[PDB]
């Protein structure tokens, strides 16, 4: 390997000579410790090499080591359950070794070489193989990991491993070139994974609330993105979406929180059950986790590791879900780095690339169709948390060019005890056109009718709140106040659902839209009874107002017969009551 | 004694040497001149052709022919035990109370170790400060980092003497486990002038504080490097204490605008290009690397909580220390220039500030079972009477409904008893009860965050800071 | 009062004097530890 | 009721100090009366060759004239020069090739260079 | 509102770009001046 | 150097009753009075020189204008010593330096007028510091690391600059000199922000240092109102040191007084909010009668004429009966006001007048004109019942 | 220009108010010009040949086509001249500086091709400097029996007051003469707008045995009714003028008035008796009682006249 010596240093920046031939955004160790640095710029030689960690007590002459490889992560089994930081090193065995703080220069590995696992060979000798194919097949926590050619070896295959206990560094299959595949490979984290073809998204994500799936959904492979703001339930609401979700695997960055903020998150986590199990939430999910005070390069590094990973599972066959805790301070991270190298600053600061990578890193989300020829998928949801929660902060402003649904969180609903507090002004989804036929073939076939119906009614609601707040809703005319109940109804019938209900958590796309459909019966059948003549303070105490309102809380089996015996009782109520 | 001479270039706060490959990077450097006078500097690049040196003071008398060059460390260190208490230091470790040197039990890096966020663990209990407008309504949790926003002419100063001087821990509310542990607060100040200083030390002798804390001076005419590495000092012994011999310490960190600025400077010295407003593009992850630095562990029962000062430059949040510092704490305590005119003390207004871990700290077990719910009731009955006291000015009293005549008297008793508490320490328990009192005035019915049992225990009682809450 | 000050003066005087004493008995001994030490 | 004791610390603190001056003056002294023994220049020699070789390549080397008789078989040998001088005395100074450069070895200083290692382990023998 | 809204606007826009002028014109002569200090000698 | 430094607990009596009473300076404190040009910084400075406790007063005029720098050297020879009565020359060092002397020279005047008042402490004395300028000391320093071809911190000033200025202002305080003596220097300082921008970096260093500040208004400069000293924008941090000499050289009630007087101009501040909203005439009675009340204060307490014979110099007494004789006032117009009276008729009474004209009474004939001033005042609103 | 034209002939001294001195000798002019057009040089040398004053005139033209290095030089050979006429044979100059801001660009340019650091917006960190040895070369010396006046004028960038050039400007003279485009825009000429403008040598030169006495008094009232006539402009701007009460009526025809008759007067040309009598009968508009800055004998001697009067 390259091999040379240290001849300057300033602050985080080395200076290095005979280091003739290292490559561009390759991985380094500085002096005796070990430091890993990564070179950023050549000339002759000498290589400026950029210290990850703390400079101080390094002395000029100290040997500088080249790793020949850019940054990159290990993929393989022994992922799962897992926490790591920003550069997939894994804290539990740092604590384990050097207590509670983290020493300059550890050395700890991704995937735990001495597990053993039970392997279960698929491929047989002479068979041809080539990138993206399997090989094998071992369980883990109720998935089968199937291990993976890597994307760029391509051959034939000459003696396979019979089924048994092996451990992760074992030689697997070797193929006829001599080249030896076993249960993990390495692949950077800057360069995207190749698969066959991408596939449009046309199928929705179940979200697992109301308001999500049906008045701003998201399709899977797409992208979203949700402010941050104090006592808001964003955290409950990732909860909720990492517990409830369709996807198989769970991915969770955090790229630079407080340091209770991540404690929150770390404890809280394993108590959780998925409920599709009953087993811990936390077999299904890999945790990164980057504190405040953690070097830059981790804190920029983290979703790139963890995009490759979900990116990974992808490979897989599954379908994942990655969440990204505040992008706001991966752009900081990046802002400090750039201010580094001094480089031009474009906008308050921020580096002219930063709309670039944000596109690179939303582009990778997507259905594909994997290299072995199955299906998979990743979802993206990204948080913004803006410095004073204006929008027209460049970081914002570049993100709502991208991505494809904009779920505007606010404290005031919050306040008001309304939860989740999503406004459904200012929240728009650019999915909903695409995603009609799915729901005219899976739902029905007037649903997005009803949909479009409820938004009206909504925006109707909202488009007399002058007099209510100039005068009141008592005094207002019959038509008035039917509508201004109505939008009640709705928000305290169908936006609000508590998290904490052991049957209420969830709400499937059929009981959404059986409680649209009552709630425009039922108006309807208001509008009429008006018209032919009552007082809507009468109407507020018909008996399917309360029945409507419990329509919740029931089970997903229960519903059919509860949403026919409202409908009856909506037709026949309207009736026998003026 | 390796000692260098062949200086080459001395200009400004820099001074160039020759043959110095073996000076580490960031080593702490002697300078003696011809007059034999010893000045301190730190050692700021090195390469093969020359070293480049900070010097800590002025270099009024430096010559090339004369002035040579000596290592003290390879990096700074400080020597840290047990006996620190109650002594006074000049923010590198040189005592400047007259008293012997001490005895280190340990040398250690001031540039602490970041912690591992799985060792950590969430904060449970409070800690009691004494002033009501802190305890009852933004409650103080053992591992939290509450800065105290303040503006020009505020009194930040006697409010934190005040704070270390009455800051304690209370075992006697845990319930179970009612056992106290040892309590030490460790005073930073940085930047200060001799006004201050005198004052400071005054404070702190007067009542017997001093031998329960440990203090780290330094004032507005000392090098400014020894600004930048106070807070260090500071927050080294606070772990060493709390993390060796479980100790509980309370640390307070007095004007990080003076720390910002001296940031600045040295980054100029540097020849960095400054980030945006004129502030070093690294001064959010240098911020952080102090802030950081508290917290609880799991498997120890130490803690260590932090109280940053720092005085809003144009009364502005928008400002980058402030932004920056409520990105990295948990919250604020926002002084009032209106209430401080006013003639209240402290001047705390209790409306801009909020307490992120407050709720995990207050409840049954921890402290009163009604803490949460009466501290919501203030708050919202505070903030309706205010803008009852400006409608007032226009439609007059006259026109008043009889609910906002008792929200006027409710706000101005609260200005006059519950903020306005002067000097005096007040327990929690008394702190409560002078929140009933105040409730008391609103009549039953209109109290919708506390729940029924609560008011029929507390509802009913007439003042009682006269009293003095028997 | 001034009682307790100097209670306290007393009981720190005779806590000098008795840490003085211990000390004089293993001067020697800690002056031997030392020039044995820089002593190369 | 705390400043009370803390009279207390402070006296304690004092009588430390003073007795660790003691210490700290008696060594120095000890240190000084050395040279007139017939040892001196039995650590002349370890000195010098200490010093000599913590500065690879040095020019010349630096003592009183009463040492560079015994320095001169020495230094001869280690191929360097010997320079008198008044000063420097009970140490030795190298020179560095270049001139810019320099090493000492005295006792003196040795003393206070160590004091901080040697602070503990006297506070332990004293009151152990 | 909206006046005060524009004018504020503005007012910051004018003082980024007058910063970014600054910072510029430094850079541009701390450059040069170290060109010509380091590779003329 | 010096022995020891000691608490001030002392006031430097100026002779302007703004500054004597709503922001005080000890004896040994710092104050600085930034302002736009054309503010009144060099009137009040020349006030303070002519008018002042201090034994010797040193004033160093850098970057001063020639023909004003002329001003002070042909008056002063003629004024009078108010301690001693000789000439007011025969108290007072010099030390010019006008716009078109060299610019280094410029930067040294500070220095050396800083260093013979720290001579004049030494050898006993009480001794006051103005300097003119120190924006156009900033400049010279900006002017020499330019030629040096420094790397600037903002702006163009150099890193060391706050540094600088520390080391300057940390040279005051009520000391111990070496021969057991007691001494004292006093600094005042003004700075000129380009455009009045507080915000500009030396403002911003010298206000984290100083312990007084006496913040000047463009718009009451603009209007020809009088020190023009922004109250919302000052402080001054010696009131709490300087009560128990109140007390007693003073009055028994005079840090009360002061509290009422900060405590009414506070509210007709937070008033003012609602005044420019909706105008005068949508508010309440009390709060008419508050408005005014804040008016005369500022009218006829506050503003002071630095020309006039009489009005140029106020006792601390002076100040001390027009606030007691305008909180009586305001005291029987508040009874008057929940007697049902109207503002408009209360604004026409004739002790107004009396009042208004309290300030250009000697200083000998005030300690009875103020006597028949309340007796007036109290038999206005009674007979009025 | 007209402004500059107007005051070079019509400036004169009162020898009998100040009791001494007779029949001072006609102001001798320097007129020293940087980057000027044709359009105000023609202007300017038309002026001064209809008032005869040329003979009496020195003059350094330093045209818009010249080349802009010549203007580092211009104001110092015009001072030059101006300070040995005056301190040599006892003559009174009046010094005119047509445009400083040309000066300040050609300053910039040659800073900037130096290489050297900038200060604010581009112009050298020694502009205060160097603008100051050319203002302050001017004054009375002692024992000698002439003078040297100096008149600069210079245009404000988009009329912005914080802008360096007017910035330093006003921190090294002596007050300052703000026009406003306001005034201007509505036909009021000279367009002088009193509340910015300043002169710190004032007191020096009114009072007893030097002008009138209540010179100084009626300038403190004028200046304060002014600046209340304004402000009750800025509420009328939001609460209507029926709304108002008697006194901000009358302050506002005060303010109108003043705007109409004290500031616009035209070409004419005022003595100081005529513009205090029309300063006082804009007075006389207000209540007596509101004339707090003035003496009550200066009102019982003066206060009363009609403004219709004084226009015959
Ligand atoms: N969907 C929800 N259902 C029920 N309770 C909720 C919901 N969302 C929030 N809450 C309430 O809010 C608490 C925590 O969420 P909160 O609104 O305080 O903000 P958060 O998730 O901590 O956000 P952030 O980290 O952005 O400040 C929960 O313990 C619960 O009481
Ligand atoms: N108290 C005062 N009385 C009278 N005139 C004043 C007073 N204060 C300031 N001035 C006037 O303000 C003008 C400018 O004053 P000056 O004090 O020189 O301002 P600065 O020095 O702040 O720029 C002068 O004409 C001066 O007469
Ligand atoms: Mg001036």
């Amino acid at each position: 390997m390259i091999q040379g010596v240290i001849q300057k240093i300033a602050g985080p920046a080395v200076i290095a000579k005979g280091m003739l031939g290292a490559r561009m955004y390759d991985i380094c160790k500085v002096g005796e410790e070990g430091l890993v640095g990564e070179i950023i710029r050549l000339d002759g030689d000498t290589a400026f090499v950029q210290v990850y960690e703390d400079t101080s007590g390094l002395k000029v002459g100290e040997p500088v080591v080249s790793t020949g490889l850019p940054l990159a992560v290990e993929l393989g089994p022994g992922m799962l359950n897992g926490i790591y930081d920003g550069i997939q090193r894994p804290l539990e065995r740092i604590r384990e070794k050097t207590g509670i703080y983290i020493t300059r220069g550890v050395v700890v590995h991704a995937l735990d070489r001495e597990k053993k696992w039970a392997w279960t060979p698929m491929v047989k000798p002479g068979d041809e193989v080539r990138g993206g194919m399997v090989l094998g097949t071992v369980p883990e926590f109720g998935f089968t990991h199937k291990i993976l050619v890597p994307p760029d070896v391509r051959g034939r295959v000459k003696e396979v491993k019979p089924a048994g206990e092996y451990t992760v560094e074992e030689p697997v299959v070797v193929l006829e070139d001599g080249t030896e595949l076993k249960m993990y490979h390495t692949w950077p984290v800057r360069r995207a994974r190749p698969v066959q073809r991408k596939l449009d998204p046309n199928t929705p994500f179940l979200t697992g609330m109301r308001i999500l799936d049906v008045l701003f959904p998201v399709a899977m492979g797409g992208t979203a993105a949700i402010p941050g703001p104090f006592g808001a339930g964003k955290s409950v609401t990732q909860q909720s979406l990492a517990k409830w979700s369709n996807a198989d695997v769970v991915v969770y960055v955090g790229c630079g929180e407080r340091g209770n903020e991540m404690t929150d998150v770390l404890v809280e986590f394993p108590e959780l059950t998925d409920p599709k199990t009953g087993g811990p939430l936390m077999h299904r999910t890999v945790l990164i986790a980057n504190t405040s005070n953690m070097p830059v390069a981790a804190r920029e590094a983290s979703i790139y590791v963890g995009v490759t990973i979900a990116e990974y599972f992808r490979d897989q066959g599954f379908s994942v879900a990655l969440m990204a805790d505040s992008t706001s301070r991966w752009a900081e991270a990046l802002r400090e780095i750039s201010s580094r190298l001094e480089e031009m600053p474009a906008e308050e600061g921020y580096p002219p690339y930063l709309a670039a990578r944000l596109a690179a890193f939303y582009e990778r989300a997507g259905k594909v169709i994997t290299l072995g020829g199955e299906e998979g998928a990743v979802t993206i949801v990204g948080a913004v948390s803006p410095p004073g929660g204006d929008m027209s902060e460049p970081v914002t402003q570049s993100t709502l060019r991208i991505v494809g649904a904009f779920w505007r969180l606010d404290a005031s609903l919050a306040f008001r005890r309304h939860f989740p507090a999503i406004n459904w002004n200012g929240s728009y989804s650019l999915f909903t056109s695409a995603l009609d036929p799915w729901y005219r073939e899976n739902v029905a076939e007037d649903y997005p009718e009803l949909r479009d119906a409820i938004s009206e009614l909504l925006q109707r609601e909202a488009g007399l709140q002058e007099i209510v707040q100039l005068v009141g809703p008592d005094a207002l005319q019959d038509a008035e106040r039917l509508v201004i109940e109505v939008g009640r109804i709705i928000r305290e019938d169908f936006l609000q659902q508590n998290a904490y209900h052991e049957v209420d958590a969830y709400c499937s796309m059929k009981k959404a839209y059986g409680i649209m459909k009552m709630i425009l019966a039922f108006y309807k059948e208001a509008e009429a009874a008006i018209k032919r003549g009552v007082s809507i303070d009468e109407i507020l105490q018909l008996p399917v107002l309360e029945r409507i309102g419990r329509a919740r809380y029931v089970s997903e089996e229960e519903f059919p017969a509860y949403f026919e015996e409202a409908m009856k009782e909506i037709q026949g109520a309207f009736k026998a009551l003026a | 004694k390796k000692e260098y001479t062949g200086i080459t270039y001395i200009s400004g706060p820099l001074l160039f040497v020759e043959n110095a490959k073996d000076l580490a990077y960031g080593a702490i450097v002697d300078i003696k001149d011809g007059t034999g006078r010893v000045r301190g500097g730190q050692v700021i690049e090195v390469s093969e052709e020359y070293a480049v040196i900070q010097v800590f003071e002025e270099t009024t008398g430096l010559d090339l022919a004369t002035t040579s060059v000596s290592l003290v460390e390879d990096v700074a260190r400080l020597g840290v035990s047990k006996e620190m208490l109650g002594r006074r230091f000049n923010g590198i470790g040189k005592p400047i109370d007259g008293l012997p040197p001490i005895t280190p039990e340990k040398r250690l890096p001031i540039t602490g170790l970041p912690l591992n966020p799985v060792a950590r663990r969430k904060p449970e209990q409070f800690i009691q400060t004494g002033i009501s407008t802190i305890d009852v309504m933004n409650t103080l949790v053992r591992g939290q980092k509450l800065p105290i926003f303040s503006g020009s002419g505020l009194p930040a100063n006697e409010i934190a003497a005040q704070i270390a001087r009455q800051a304690t821990v209370r075992p006697d509310l845990s319930g179970e486990g009612e056992k106290e542990e040892p309590f030490a607060v460790v005073f930073a100040a940085m930047g200060i002038t001799q006004r201050e200083l005198s004052y400071f030390i005054q404070e702190f002798e007067r009542t017997g504080a001093l031998s329960r804390s440990v203090l780290f001076l330094n004032k507005a005419d000392d090098p400014t490097i020894e600004r930048i590495l106070t807070p260090r000092m500071a927050l080294t012994v606070a772990e060493y204490l709390a993390f060796e011999h479980d100790y509980h310490v309370l640390v307070i960190l007095t004007d990080m605008t003076n720390y910002c600025e001296a940031l600045r400077e040295i980054g100029a010295a540097r020849e960095e290009i400054p980030g945006r407003r004129g502030y070093p593009g690294y001064m959010y992850t240098d911020l952080a690397t102090i802030y950081e630095r508290a917290g609880v562990v799991e498997g120890k029962k130490g803690s260590v909580t932090q109280i940053p000062i720092l005085s809003m430059p144009d009364d502005d949040r928008t400002h980058p220390i402030p932004d920056l510092t409520g990105y990295i704490t948990e919250g604020q305590i926002q002084l009032s220039r209106e209430l401080h005119r006013k003639g209240i003390y402290p001047p705390i207004d209790p409306l801009p500030s909020l307490s992120r871990l407050m709720n995990n700290g207050v409840g049954k077990g921890k402290t009163r079972e009604d803490h949460k719910q009466v501290s919501d009731q203030l708050y919202s009955a505070y903030a309706n009477g205010v803008d009852i006291r400006k409608l007032v000015a226009i439609i007059g009293e006259d026109a008043l409904t009889e609910n906002d005549r008792r929200y006027l008297q409710f706000a101005d008793a609260f200005e006059r008893f519950f903020i306005n508490q002067g000097q005096q320490n007040r327990s929690i328990e008394e702190s409560l009860q002078i929140a009933w009192a105040l409730l008391s005035m609103l009549p039953q019915g209109e109290l919708k965050r506390i729940s029924k049992d609560h008011i029929g225990k507390y509802y009913g009682q007439k003042l009682e800071e006269i009293w003095g809450a028997p | 009062t001034e009682a307790l000050l100097a209670r306290y003066r007393e009981r720190a005087e005779a806590e000098a004097k008795a840490v003085r004493e211990k000390a004089m008995a293993r001067l020697d001994e800690a002056v031997a530890l030392v020039l044995k030490e820089v002593l190369p | 009721e705390s400043a009370g004791e803390l009279l207390v610390a402070t006296a304690r603190t004092q009588a430390r100090g003073e007795v660790l001056e003691e210490v700290r003056r008696r060594v120095r002294e000890a240190l000084e009366a050395l040279p007139q023994k017939p040892e001196w220049p039995e650590v002349v020699r370890k000195l010098a060759l200490e010093a000599l070789e913590a500065l690879p390549g040095a020019k010349a080397l630096v003592a009183n004239p009463e040492d560079l008789p015994h320095l001169e078989a020495l230094a001869r040998e280690r191929g360097v020069e010997l320079q008198a001088e008044p000063a420097l005395r009970l140490g030795v100074r190298a020179v560095g090739a270049e001139g810019k450069t320099q090493v000492e070895n005295s006792l003196l200083a040795r003393l206070d260079r160590a004091w901080d290692a040697l602070s503990s382990k006297v506070a332990q023998a004293l009151w152990g | 509102i909206p006046g005060i809204r524009a004018q504020i606007r503005f007012i910051q826009q004018v003082l980024e770009q007058r910063e970014r002028e600054d910072t510029f014109r430094l850079k541009r002569i701390k450059g040069k001046i170290e060109a010509r200090e380091a590779e003329e000698e």
